[PDB]
């Protein structure tokens, strides 16, 4: 059960959820708890004097923000989730993020297309630590370009290749998966000449 | 005070570094016609007046260094 | 004699009127012709006004006062029945029509039926006898009335869940606000009545057409005209229910299109795939069909040529039959052209520029393919287009035809559009299309963003035009919430149509983590209705919106714009921007905009115009001085471009006129081609831009209009009929009118603009300093305006800042999701809905007061082309042509560019109202407008004539004038705040001679004696209008000055300054220290609060406060605390005995509620025919509104305080509105007086300059040390009287106690501390104490004397000293001013340093002993605890000191205590003990976490129940702990200065407040009945009942902040610096 937190119906909705989960086991995820600073020091204490189900789980996502009380960060386990350190790791992360099934479809070429991908999305983020060289200013380049992206190479590349196990690379739309690309996918971000 | 003494080297040292005088390009009928004059123009009057509103204020904070005025609210936001 | 026949004419009318009845469904006989009844009385009552304007109007007087009651009554009666008969009918068919709502609401549809029934019941009685005055004459009719609109409100109110529930029948209504709803439904009968509505809930259509039945639909109309007529008509008839046939109607829209696409298709294959196009041909295939399918059929049969070329192609090596392509789109863009070219009627002229921009995009794009050799119709090049199919064979005509752009397929919605202003499709249009049509395939928003004027929104709207998508355009805000964005989405889910959002970073950002999960459930849904699988013969697709299913459509999408870069937005949480596409829209392609527009507007030259026009724009943005209120983006490239087409068709129209009127000779072509181009252009650049541009710029961009058009110069019309009206207003209204060079030309050249500016934009702006003419610009052109045009004109002036913005736009309630109109919304709704004729009338908004990015962004929609306000409740309010927008401003500082893009300019600046024109109005209202209300206005003649003179150019005003602006002032001085001054001192002086005449009848004032008496008094005026807010020195300096300008003869007095002499009747100059006698105070009467000892500061204020105070011209005292500000005006406001003062004491969380308190207690609403009056309960009273701290409310981050603009409205409008009704009130006998410390003193800040423009400000300084030993020796020389042998050291102890304050005022300042404040309060608290002891002595020796005088003042200025080494500095100062000053006298006797004093262990105030102190109070310590507190307490010497201190301020009249210490020291428990000791109840409130502000109002109604009614003397105890919010301290500084809360009681709790005082004040003996003397009793009571003692922790910063939100914390509370234990 996931909820986005901001509302007062929210509050409602998560400390139902949370009630039912407790006692069946489920997962509830509560998104941008930062933004209540203060119902989270209610949430962290109710946490603290309950006994909840073996298989439940809580799962709160937030940005790093000073406003987070430090109880519930020392209550609960922190992950950090931010731009991979370097080329590699990067990748590492797209090939995990995919599933395998979906890489190793009819053609056979869409493997290869699938790691200029990830090296493409790859030297992007990575250009952004460099902020005024690598680019001009801190795009937001992140997982959605890289889904869409995922999604327009499957769109086109069953539409020229309709279920063959090979392609030949000339028939491959360089052009469209190009085109898309750099006017929708990344350069829809991209507000400089 | 500590920082009483040591605002005022910083304003007088500033003083020091910072011009005097900068005077507003002349209009000319046939000025006008010259983008270059029509640009120039708007440069030296944003120096001018600027150069006027931050000396003074400096000004006012040496004098406030050295007790001659009384801080109001503007000067003690900018001492600040 | 006239008068008489007029009378009978008016007479006869009535006796012969009668209400024009219709019958209304065989049900009553309803009135009819309301604009001709309310027409009749409006015109009789302005008639009835001339005849009292001539003299003869006495022998008819009170014959016409009667007739004046009757029409008034008439229009009352009939202001309410217009509005109860419209009510009754859409209720009516409601409870009628409808069979579910009896079972569903049964309790108030008896209750309507109750209702109605009494409705019939007058209808009838009206039926038996329909004359008007009969109708009057019924018995309670007025009340009836009233009643009638009461219940029915409460009736319509109540059937919000019915209307919920029809919503879901036809979804379109959820666009419809419940109004409106309403009125859809109870007449779904007469249908005349719903073509006003069909605008809201349909794109393009805007009427419907019906038979003469009113019976059968056979179409539907758009706002231009265009009508599309049913292939299948719908008839109402077999589908009685207005939500079915609606449906219908809606399903028949979209297959007539489709159908008529089919046909418009089949003929546009002939022009297509054809060498040649006749002209006619083309225009009647243009003509038959809608502007929308022209476009579209056009798009369809060049997509499908470029296919079939293609396809030829396809083999690589044939032919290229695309040129084939690109020279028919050629040859078919010719005849465009030259159609255009010649005359047009708009409908066709329309539909060729739409043509044109489509074929203009057309053909780059098929040379574009040329120039790639694209010979594959798979290529991505022509892929990636946006490429039309149509499929005839398709049985589902809806289904016909498919767009495609890339891998994305949309059909055509068929919504109609009706004509809608086509885009010109510039890469960026482009490269949007692709973008966020490849969301639309992911199922995915929209987020095109970028700064303020890229065509963002346009885009959104330009793409769902062209898939005929139904695009909703809404300007979100904060209050657009959880709750309301998810209805938004349920009426956008249910149609299918499109949602753009704009400014949706305005939301909040926890609103917009919660509308992330709508928006991916609605995607979701939408993700599943694209899969194969899914079938629609299945269940319908849905989703979970606000805890219901809603059926979610297809076509449906979301859309959101921002701009990133505006600081202050919301940021996105990330698991919303991942459901939405973005794309950066930042640089759009203004010269294809600009080439494409002239070409389709008619320009030959429109290549050359665009590669001019462009340039032009960006050299103005980089060479013409930077200005806030300057743009040149694209918006403003947009209207200059499009008023060229309009001033080419004036032009072309013109020149045809003059060719019919001289000979017979018209040619199209000929004009055409001898047509200037160029100046048709730079007459639209110069119309939209000069306006704008200040002085300085105006020669240089003259100048770049020589270099990038050279030859053509712009000559502006000479609007000869306006000028004459405006001439005419002017004479009429005192203002001065000139034709170019002449006084005032510039004034009448910026009313011209504004005319013009007012013709091209909706949404116009007066920029400028404060008295600058703004606003006596717009007055006289809409009056001019309404004599010329003949359309009345009407101005709402609204003050946004003056109000909340809840208050401005409106609220929804979070609970019951009602909505309530705001004060602009009310206005524009009331105009739109027209009961009145409103659309006939000129109707104009005016937005006077302060802009900021909070309040007007709101507005943003309004001055877009989409002129729409937008309602978080899914309400949208469309623009009438004949309402403007304007906002009178003084500065833009704070709007950013979206505001700014949006509007038109007209900068005003204080050149344009020259101070020529300001005395010419001064004399002009002076020779015309009687002082009285004639022997006054002959005085005033004279008395202009003799300052004529001087109230000339570079006159003796002038160059004074001028002068004063070079001194330093203690607030910023601007021309007219001073020459207000100036205006009503001089109108002083006129009432003064008429004074002198009536006090002598047989001797009046002679002309040689006025020219005297006015000479010196205008010199005496101009120096304290001009230097009253100036130091001494500087008032010194404008005597000096003006003694050498002057010719007028001053006095010759070698040293004294003028500003020392007044002005006496007799026209000679005489001292002021005539008048300040050294007289001798009473000795029970020795430094009172109410004594004034007179000096030459004292009587120079208090004379010049009555000629201000008088006129009943607000004004403001401004000095250092305790300067005598408030002692002044009492003192002043003495002389002036109808005058009655209520004084507010502002802090910095002080609003307009404080004032609106007041009003609530002191006055009373009047409802009159002109409208609401507040005027005082008290009758033949003037209300003096004195606000202590005027500029200590907090100002926001924009520079605005709300309570000041509200002041600055009440006095420059005479008048407020009520949130309540958005009814404006009109003051009456209420004045204005306010009070502050200087601008530069900590936590104030400088009132707004249009605020100061109507409030003179004089200077209230410290009196000098000279005047300090006048004022207090004579207190000292009475105080001694006491004891004869003491007298001789009157003059010593005056000198030793001035001395002393002088050294404390000087060694201690607000920079050490913040509370370290030392005035002549100080003093008077000094000879208080003194002569408090010194009551009871029957004899002192001189030692005893000095004792007493170090004793007050160690209780003055050390109890409230932070650092010890203060505390020593005083005790040694002490020491050493009374040797210096008391010679020969035992010190150690006399200054012992135990200078202990006590009334504890004998009758009398006498100095006690430390240890007998010690023993009496250990003694009195053991009775505490065993009767009140068994809390043992070590007693040591500074516990003796404090009890001793506590005890002093508990004995005095209103005293409270300010107790500053580290907590745990003592202060709430010493402070209970001295309170048992003295007697006082102990009252302390028990905060908890449920504690509020009701909680702690309650509270206080306990402590000021028992304190003024009961008699009881409470010591209220109450810690910085115990204030939960900044509430508290407001209430709290209220009671403590005045001794009363003006809010507290109201209602049964006043009412019950009144039979306790009643009850009191008959225990004490005392006589009172009236509420307001048994409130003064009470007043007085808890003034002398009640010590509030404050105890807080010793904060440097907090000290610092309370010193601004409770400021009675630090002049009406002893301070006493307890600190820690040492
Ligand atoms: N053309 C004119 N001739 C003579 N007197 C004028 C003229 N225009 C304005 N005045 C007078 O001068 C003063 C200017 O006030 P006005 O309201 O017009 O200024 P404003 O620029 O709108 O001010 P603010 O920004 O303070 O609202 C008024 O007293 C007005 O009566
Ligand atoms: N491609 C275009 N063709 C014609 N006019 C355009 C185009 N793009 C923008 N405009 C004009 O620019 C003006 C401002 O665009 P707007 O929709 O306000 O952009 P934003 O959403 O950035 O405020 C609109 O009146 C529109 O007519
Ligand atoms: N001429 C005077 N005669 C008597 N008292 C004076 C005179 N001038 C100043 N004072 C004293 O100065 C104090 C002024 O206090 P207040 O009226 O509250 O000033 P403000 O309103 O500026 O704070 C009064 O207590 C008054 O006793
Ligand atoms: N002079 C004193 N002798 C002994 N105890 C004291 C004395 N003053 C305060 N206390 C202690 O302080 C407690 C009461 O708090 P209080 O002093 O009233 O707080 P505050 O000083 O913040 O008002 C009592 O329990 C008492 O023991
Ligand atoms: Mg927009
Ligand atoms: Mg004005």
């Amino acid at each position: 059960t996931s909820i986005a937190i901001g509302s007062a119906e929210g509050f409602n909705q998560a400390d139902k959820a949370i009630n039912t989960a407790v006692k069946s086991g489920r997962w509830v995820m509560l998104k941008n708890v930062h933004l209540a600073p203060g119902w989270l020091m209610q949430l962290e204490k109710k946490l603290h004097s309950l006994q909840p189900h073996a298989c439940f789980r809580l799962f709160l996502t937030m940005e790093i923000n000073p406003k987070v009380p430090v109880n519930l960060l020392r209550a609960g386990r922190i992950f950090v989730f931010e731009p991979p350190p370097g080329v590699k790791a990067n990748m590492l992360r797209t090939f995990s993020s995919i599933p395998v099934s979906r890489i190793c479809k009819s053609p056979n070429e869409r493997a290869r297309l699938y790691f200029l991908l990830a090296w493409f999305h790859a030297i992007i983020q990575e250009r952004l630590r460099y902020a005024p060289l690598g680019w001009s200013k801190k795009y937001e380049f992140g997982e959605s370009d890289l889904r869409s992206a995922c999604d327009t190479v499957d769109t086109w590349l069953d539409d020229t290749a309709k279920g063959r196990q090979n392609i030949s690379p000339d028939k491959i739309p360089w052009s469209a998966l190009k085109t898309l690309m750099a006017q929708s996918i990344y350069g829809g971000r991209v507000d400089n000449e | 005070p500590a920082w009483m003494r040591t605002l005022h080297t910083t304003a007088s040292n500033w003083l020091h570094l910072i011009p005097q005088t900068l005077s507003h390009l002349k209009r000319t009928v046939e000025n006008i016609k010259d983008p270059l004059f029509r640009f120039f123009e708007r440069e030296v009057k944003m120096g001018a007046k600027l150069l006027q509103d931050v000396r003074q204020d400096l000004a006012d904070v040496v004098q406030v260094c050295e007790g001659k005025k009384k801080q109001t609210n503007y000067l003690r936001t900018l001492i600040n | 004699m006239a008068l008489e026949e007029f009378l009978k004419q008016i007479r006869e009318v009535w006796n012969t009127y009668e209400l024009d009845l219709v019958n209304y469904q065989n049900k009553c006989r309803l009135i009819r012709g309301w604009d001709d009844l309310f027409n009749k009385v409006k015109e009789h009552i302005n008639s009835v006004s001339a005849m009292k304007l001539s003299p003869y109007y006495k022998v008819f007087e009170e014959d016409a006062l009667s007739w004046e009651d009757k029409l008034n009554r008439i229009m009352a009666l009939f202001d309410v029945w217009i509005d109860v008969q419209r009510r009754w009918v859409y209720l009516e068919g409601i409870f009628t029509g409808s069979a579910d709502i009896k079972h569903l609401l049964p309790v108030e549809t008896q209750r309507f039926q109750s209702i109605s029934t009494e409705f019939l019941a007058l209808m009838k009685k009206v039926s038996k006898s329909p004359l008007v005055m009969d109708v009057l004459n019924i018995q309670g009719v007025q009340r009836s009335l009233e009643r009638l609109a009461d219940l029915l409100g409460k009736i319509q109110k109540a059937l919000g869940e019915y209307l919920e529930r029809e919503r879901s029948s036809f979804p379109r209504f959820y666009f419809v606000g419940d109004e409106d709803l309403l009125e859809i439904i109870g007449n779904s009968k007469n249908v005349a009545k719903l073509q006003k509505h069909f605008k809201k809930m349909f794109a393009g259509v805007s009427s419907i057409i019906l038979n003469e039945d009113n019976s059968v639909v056979l179409g539907i109309s758009s706002r231009e005209g265009e009508e599309v007529m049913f292939k299948t008509p719908v008839s109402i008839t077999e589908h009685p229910k207005i939500n079915e046939w609606l449906t219908l109607v809606e399903k028949e829209m979209r297959v007539t299109l489709a159908k008529l696409l089919a046909e418009s298709v089949t003929e546009v294959e002939i022009f297509g795939k054809a060498t040649s196009i006749d002209p006619n041909t083309y225009i009647t295939w243009i003509d038959k069909y809608q502007a929308q399918l022209v476009v579209l059929s056009a798009q369809i049969a060049w997509s499908e040529n470029v296919e079939t070329a293609l396809s030829s192609m396809g083999g690589g090596g044939d032919a290229a039959p695309l040129h084939s392509v690109l020279s028919n789109v050629e040859v078919t863009l010719n005849v465009l052209a030259d159609s255009v070219l010649m005359e047009q009627p708009p409908l066709r002229r329309r539909k060729l520029e739409h043509l044109i921009t489509e074929l203009v995009h057309q053909r780059d794009v098929t040379r574009s393919l040329i120039k790639s050799k694209i010979d594959n119709a798979k290529s991505f090049e022509w892929l990636s287009q946006m490429r039309f199919y149509f499929d005839p064979k398709q049985t589902d005509v809806l289904q016909q035809l498919s767009i495609q752009m890339a891998n994305a397929k949309f059909n055509y919605g068929f919504e109609y559009l009706g004509v809608q202003d086509k885009l010109v499709q510039t890469p960026l249009t482009d490269r949007c299309y692709l973008t966020m049509t490849q969301a639309l395939e992911a199922r995915l928003g929209g987020s095109p963003f970028g700064p303020a004027g890229t065509g963002k929104t346009e885009s959104v709207k330009a793409l769902g035009h062209q898939l005929g998508r139904f695009v909703l355009v809404f300007n979100c805000d904060e209050t657009f919430d959880f709750q309301a964005m998810g209805r938004i989405f349920v009426g956008l889910c249910q149609v299918g149509a499109w949602g753009c959002f704009d400014e949706f970073n305005r939301l909040e950002e926890r609103m917009l983590s919660a509308v992330s999960q709508q928006v991916q459930c609605i995607q979701e849904a939408l993700r599943e209705h694209s899969n194969p699988n899914y079938d629609k013969t299945s269940a319908p697709i849905t989703c979970e919106l606000l805890n219901k299913q809603v059926k979610v459509s297809p076509d449906m999408a979301i859309f959101i714009t921002m701009n990133p870069g505006y600081a202050g937005r919301s940021n996105l949480p990330d698991n919303l921007k991942k459901l939405f596409r973005s794309l950066a829209m930042t640089k759009p392609d203004r010269q294809l905009i600009a080439q494409v527009m002239l070409y389709s507007q008619g320009f030959r030259t429109a290549e050359v115009l665009a590669n001019k026009i462009v340039p032009f724009f960006k050299l103005c943005d980089e060479q013409l001085s930077s200005q806030s209120h300057y743009d040149f983006g694209l918006r403003a490239l947009k209207s200059v471009l499009v008023s060229a087409g309009n001033v080419k068709r004036e032009r072309i129209q013109k020149i045809k006129r003059e060719k019919e009127e001289r000979g017979e000779a018209v040619d199209e072509g000929e004009i055409a081609e001898n047509l200037p181009e160029q100046e048709i252009l730079i007459q639209s650049v110069c119309e939209t831009m000069v306006p704008k541009l200040v002085a300085e710029d105006i020669p240089l961009l003259f100048s770049l209009l020589s270099d990038v058009f050279p030859g053509v110069q712009y000559h502006r019309g000479e609007m000869t009929a306006l000028r004459e009206e405006l001439k005419k207003v002017c004479q009429e209204m005192y203002l001065t009118y000139g034709d170019g060079e002449e006084v005032g030309g510039m004034w009448v050249e910026k009313v011209l603009q504004l005319y013009q500016i007012t013709q091209i934009n909706h949404g116009l702006m007066m920029v400028g300093p404060s008295g600058s003419g703004k606003s006596m610009a717009w007055r006289v052109l809409l009056k001019a305006l309404e004599r010329l045009e003949g359309v009345e004109g009407v101005a709402h002036i609204i003050d946004p800042k003056a109000i909340s913005k809840d208050h401005l736009y409106g609220t929804l309630d979070p609970n019951t999701r009602e909505w309530t109109d705001g004060l602009f919304t009310h206005v524009l709704r009331k105009i739109i809905d027209s009961v009145r004729g409103e659309l006939q009338k000129r109707q104009w908004i005016v937005f006077d007061g302060d802009v900021d990015p909070e309040w007007v962004e709101n507005l943003n929609s309004v001055l877009d082309d989409n002129k729409l306000l937008t309602l978080p409740n899914g309400e949208r309010l469309s623009l009438p042509p004949n309402v403007r927008i304007m906002f009178e401003v003084q500065d833009l500082k704070y709007a950013t560019l979206a505001t700014v893009s949006r509007c038109g300019m007209v900068w005003f600046s204080e050149d344009v109202l020259s101070t020529d024109m300001i005395f010419n109005n001064f004399l002009a209202r002076l020779r015309s407008i009687p002082l009285d209300e004639s022997p006054m206005l002959q005085i005033q003649r004279d008395a202009a004539t003799i300052m004529q003179p001087y109230f000339t150019s570079n006159g003796l005003v002038t160059k004074a004038l001028e002068h004063a602006f070079q001194l330093e002032h203690i607030m910023d001085l601007t021309r007219l705040r001073c020459l207000g001054s100036l205006f009503s001192m001089l109108h002083q002086a006129c009432r003064n001679v008429a004074q002198y005449n009536a006090n002598h009848p047989d001797f009046p004032m002679q002309i040689e004696q006025l020219e005297r008496y006015i000479q010196r008094y205008l010199v005496y005026a101009i120096l304290w209008s001009l230097s009253g807010d100036s130091r001494l020195k500087m008032r010194a300096e404008l005597g000096e000055y003006i003694r050498r300008i002057t010719t007028v003869p001053l006095p010759t007095a070698p040293n004294i300054p003028i500003i020392d002499y007044e002005v006496s009747i007799s026209g000679e100059w005489s001292p002021w220290q005539a008048k300040v006698p050294q007289i001798e105070v009473e000795t029970h009467k020795v430094a009172a609060p109410d004594v004034v000892v007179p000096t030459l500061d004292t009587v120079r204020h208090e004379a010049l406060l009555y000629t201000w105070l008088a006129e009943h011209k607000p004004l403001v005292l401004c000095g250092p605390p305790g300067s005598g500000k408030t002692m002044t005006l009492f003192s002043a406001l003495r002389a002036l005995p109808d005058m009655e003062v209520v004084g507010l004491n502002f802090s910095s969380a002080t609003t307009p509620e404080l004032l609106l308190k007041t009003f609530d207690h002191y006055c009373e609403y009047r409802r009159t025919p002109n409208g609401v009056v507040l005027a005082p309960v008290q009758l033949g009273k003037w209300l003096v509104l004195f606000c202590d701290e005027i500029n200590l409310p907090d100002m926001d981050k924009y520079g605005t305080q709300r309570v000041i603009s509200f002041i600055r409205q009440m006095v420059e409008h005479g008048g407020f509105y009520r949130t309540s009704d958005q009814t404006w009130v009109k003051l009456e006998r209420i004045q204005f007086v306010g009070a502050c410390n200087p601008p530069t003193d900590p936590g104030r800040k400088p009132l707004s300059h249009r605020f100061l423009r109507h409030v003179p400000v004089v200077y209230v300084d410290y009196p000098g040390p000279a005047s300090l030993t006048q004022i207090y020796g004579t207190f000292n020389r009475a105080m001694l009287r006491l004891i004869p042998s003491l007298r001789t050291y009157a003059e010593p102890l005056t000198a030793a106690m001035v001395e002393f304050y002088t050294m404390s005022q000087e060694r201690f300042t607000q920079d050490t501390q913040p509370h370290y404040i030392y005035s002549p309060r100080e003093m008077t608290r000094w000879v208080r104490g003194i002569f408090e002891a010194l009551r009871p002595l029957e004899t002192l020796p001189v030692e005893g004397l000095i004792r007493i005088w170090a004793h007050e003042a160690l209780r003055l200025f050390q109890d409230r000293l932070v650092e010890d080494e203060e505390r020593r500095w005083t005790d040694e100062n002490i020491d050493t001013v009374a040797l210096k000053h008391f010679p020969n006298i035992d010190r150690e006797k006399a200054m012992s340093r135990p200078i202990l004093y006590s009334n504890w262990l004998s009758k009398d105030y006498i100095p006690v002993d430390q240890e007998e102190l010690r023993d009496y109070v250990k003694a009195r310590l053991k009775v505490f605890y065993e009767e009140e507190l068994d809390v043992p307490l070590v007693l040591f010497n500074e516990v003796l000191d404090h009890v001793l201190r506590i005890d002093r301020i508990f004995r005095q009249p209103q005293g409270h205590l300010l107790l500053i210490g580290v907590s745990g020291a003592g202060k709430t428990t010493l402070s209970r003990f001295v309170a048992w000791m003295n007697g006082l109840s102990v009252y302390q409130i028990k905060v908890h976490r449920k504690y509020t502000g009701e909680d702690f109002d309650e509270d206080l109604r306990t402590v000021l129940r028992r304190s003024g009614c009961k008699n009881e003397k409470i010591a209220f105890i109450m810690d910085e702990s115990n204030v939960l919010d900044s509430g508290f301290l407001e209430r709290m500084n209220t009671l403590l200065a005045n001794g009363e809360v003006p809010g507290l009681f109201e209602g049964d709790e006043y009412a019950t407040l009144m039979t306790q005082c009643k009850e009191g004040a008959q225990k004490e003996g005392l006589m009172l009945d009236s509420h307001e003397e048994l409130y003064k009793w009470f007043t007085s009571q808890v003034i002398r009942n009640l010590h509030v003692v404050f105890t807080m922790n010793p904060s440097s910063e907090g000290l610092k902040d309370r010193a601004a939100t409770s400021p009675a914390l630090f002049n009406r509370c002893v301070l006493n610096w307890f600190g820690d234990w040492s």
